[PDB]
């Protein structure tokens, strides 16, 4: 609303209940992602580690930062999948995303483009690497000069030159006809026959007195139109009934949504919900007003992730069960996996339930607005990866009326869910098993993007992989753009941007 | 100040005669009061330390790995019982995330919060870990007492250090004390009590021994030994 | 002894729902409930009423355990029972295990741990 306030320009705000909410939302999609996303634009220490341990494969890509950087007229009139293969055999960068212009609006955020449209001159690519002056080269890279390029180090400054509501009125979001919450509410019969399986739960500590969470941009990540109605996760919501009619009239327009009136504490309600078998399971609270106990706000959601934990179903133990915690102070982390303590006293990055992902805190953010000011367009990068589309035009039409009216199936609707979707895939049944073991990260990566337009993400390896005794723990850790040279075995997961068919 | 003049008085009442001191304390808030309304009860011995429970460097500061065991203490005069119970659950965790092994007893203001503390994987109950709810046994004492008058009182001597004073009068008081010097202990059976029934070894105890046989524990190769309350002659 | 049982797997059970849930008589439940009760007797009218004057505490004690398999515990004895005086007060002070040669007026309650049947 102010007329000198000019996003163009630079002036951009972070919202930290719409970031919160959108990485533990893809979380839930792609566990680990949160880390992942963290670790980008965090200044964070590159420390070596000698022993063999999951630590330094962490610490590997940790180092690894974001930056963007003018693509060369070089790469003008060749497809995304080709010039980012390019860059990541020979200039060891992973490109992400560009910008495109239509000559209509502004240059949108692309994230991983397919080959159905080239690359312009004015391209502003967004790359992976741990340090600058990688990405730089990027800008003045020639084609005839650099044709063979044994190293890296070759490139140099030198060189030669029906009438049926499916969608939102623009199609970014899935939408429904706006519903009574009596339609989604549930008792625990009703939820303990339900058919239910790999859905997301979302366990709320809110009352009367809280504060909203704001759970709208928990629900719009999780069903961007980029995925098909039966591939949509069930929500259920458990909590207390009276907070949430205080902000059911933000979420009746989604499709799957259902609510359990009860305290995320009692094990009844979460056997009920089958939090067994759930693909996702969040933890939240909107206690965060009270002012007594400086370090105690985030008390009844360790309690809540060691309730879920300690719980065992006869067909096993709850462990395997993943979590995610939001944490308001980052000295409470270590309370989550009490399965190892390398030391009490550890950075947040390198404690082992916030490498894992199962861990959130919300001092991450404060983070985030560093990398803004030092780089303008690591903001909307981000904004637009995890929401999932968002456009200013979208935004302004839910600001009009802070809600979400259905359209109509158009051409240009259909055409407009034509993004990436964030997910991950495993190599023990995937077209590449026969890649699974013994196979360079690189050449995987080439294969997916080759193939399938598929951008190859970071590797979210088993913690107990390295080691040769046949551990049982099923934890995990994220690492972030792995080198060419490798390897993976096959018990790996692997995050992608998946295309949409 | 009433926790600890209640709980020191007790710990150190010089009944116990085989013992040393410990007590090292710690809080957060400071003893402003307690400096004056009591001290520690001993100049010497019985430190303080300003640290709080939850910060590793203060947990490091007051050696807990050579501990013992920690002792944690809740106001029963809270506004929030759930609040109280949670903290010292947080407590219990912090404390044994830096040390695994190590005892801890914890007083519960409510009973379903005790079942949170099964709930951490190094809480071994069978190692010594236990926890004391304060409102399960005072309305069970209640209860008892329905039952038989008198009870809670009976039983608050059998675990309360008291000092014996000898009455020469003769008045209910002599025949109070006489009872409240008598204490309750634990010791294994003698291998001549094998294969004998409950109500002769607790006989051969009361008349040669002067010893009253209360429980003993019987394993049944399927769970842990349970604590039978005055077994008949079928076991 | 205070709650009457409360064994771990209950606490468990009782832990998983925060409600008891209504089982079915069987073998194994029926025989479950064996322990013993806490309850007080009187000497006035029970069975050890001609031990009630003028007997031994251990002597009252031996007899009940042998008999009826009963743990004599303390004697709730009254407070104006010395005193020769006929005071009305109904008033009883608890008695913790008193001796084998502890004497006991008829007027004496005492604990104990009675059998199920």
């Amino acid at each position: 609303n102010i007329p000198s306030w000019n996003w163009k320009e630079g002036d951009d705000a972070i919202c930290l209940a719409e970031l919160k909410l959108g990485f533990i939302a893809q979380s839930c999609l792609a566990q680990g992602l949160s880390t992942m996303l963290a670790n980008l634009f965090s200044m964070r220490s590159f420390i070596k580690i000698e022993e063999d341990t999951w630590q330094k494969y962490y610490l590997e890509g940790v180092s690894n930062e974001m930056y963007t950087e003018y693509l060369s007229s070089a790469f003008v009139g060749l497809s995304f999948p080709t010039v980012c293969e390019l860059c990541f055999v020979k200039l060891k960068l992973l490109m992400i995303a560009i910008e495109y212009k239509s000559a209509n609006r502004e240059s949108r955020i692309l994230i991983n483009p397919g080959n159905h449209l080239k690359i312009q001159e004015g391209t502003l690519g967004f790359f992976i690497a741990s340090d600058a002056k990688e990405v730089k080269r990027a800008f003045f890279y020639c084609k005839a000069c650099h044709d063979d390029i044994t190293d890296p180090k070759r490139i140099k400054k030198c060189g030669c030159k029906s009438n049926v509501k499916k969608y939102d009125s623009t199609g970014m979001f899935h939408w429904c006809a706006p519903k009574e919450i009596e339609k989604v509410i549930l008792t625990r019969s009703e939820a303990a026959m339900t058919v239910l399986s790999g859905h997301v739960v979302v366990c709320i500590f809110g009352d009367v007195s809280s504060a909203l969470i704001g759970l709208r941009n928990l629900v719009m990540p999780l069903r961007a139109s980029n995925f098909h109605y039966h591939e949509l996760k069930h929500i259920v919501f458990v909590g207390s009934i009276e907070y949430l009619k205080r902000e059911w009239e933000t979420l009746h327009n989604f499709p799957k949504v259902s609510i359990l009136p009860g305290t995320p504490l009692s094990r009844a309600d979460l056997r009920a919900v089958n939090i067994n078998l759930c693909d996702m399971c969040v933890i939240l609270s909107a206690n965060q007003n009270n002012i007594d106990d400086t370090s105690l706000q985030d008390k009844e959601c360790i309690l809540a992730s060691l309730n879920i934990k300690s719980m065992q179903f006869d067909d096993t133990t709850g462990v395997n069960i993943p979590i995610i915690t939001e944490l308001v102070n980052d000295t409470n982390v270590q309370f989550l996996d009490q399965d190892d303590d390398d030391d009490p006293d550890t950075e947040l990055y390198l404690t082992q339930p916030f490498a894992c992902g199962t861990a959130f805190a919300v001092s991450v953010l404060d983070s985030l607005m560093s990398a803004t000011y030092f780089n303008d367009n690591i903001l909307t990068l981000i904004r637009t990866l995890v929401t999932g589309g968002a456009t200013p035009e979208l935004e302004a039409l839910i600001a009009e009326e802070n809600a979400l009216r259905g359209g109509y199936s158009t051409p240009q609707t259909l055409a407009n869910r034509d993004r990436c979707r964030v997910a991950q895939l495993a190599l023990l049944d995937g077209p590449f098993a026969d890649l699974g073991d013994g196979g360079c990260y690189g050449d995987l990566f080439c294969k997916a993007l080759k193939t399938y337009n598929m951008l190859c993400f970071g590797i979210y390896r088993l913690r107990d992989a390295h080691l040769s005794t046949p551990s049982q723990c099923t934890k995990r850790y994220v690492i972030t753009n792995p080198p060419y040279e490798f390897e993976l075995v096959p018990t790996d997961l692997i995050f992608c941007l998946m295309q949409f068919d | 100040l009433e926790s600890v003049s209640n709980f020191l008085k007790d710990f150190l009442h010089k009944d116990r005669d085989d013992v040393n001191v410990e007590i090292v304390f710690l809080h957060n808030i400071s003893p402003n009061l307690e400096l004056e309304a009591l001290f520690k009860r001993h100049f010497t011995q019985v430190e303080f330390y300003q640290g709080s429970v939850l910060n590793p460097h203060d947990l490091a500061r007051v050696k807990i790995e050579s501990a013992d065991a920690c002792l944690i203490l809740a106001n029963k005069y809270c506004a929030d019982p759930d609040a109280e119970d949670a903290s010292n659950i947080m407590r219990v965790i912090s404390i044994k995330n830096y040390h695994p092994k190590i005892r801890i007893i914890t007083q519960m203001l409510q009973y379903h919060n005790k079942a949170h503390l099964l709930n951490i994987p190094s809480w071994n109950w069978k190692e010594g870990d236990d926890a004391i709810c304060l409102a399960e046994l005072k309305l069970g004492f209640i209860a008892q007492s329905c039952l038989a008058q008198g009870l809670s009182t009976m039983l608050a001597n059998l675990f309360s250090m008291r000092s014996f004073i000898k009455i020469e009068e003769d008045t209910w008081q002599k025949y109070y004390l006489e009872g409240v010097s008598n204490e309750m202990y634990t010791e294994y059976l003698s291998s001549a009590f094998v294969g004998l029934s409950f109500p002769t070894v607790c006989e051969l105890c009361f008349v040669k021994l002067k010893l009253l046989m209360i429980a003993i524990e019987y394993k049944s190769a399927n769970r842990e030994s349970r604590i039978l309350i005055n077994p008949g002659n079928h076991l």
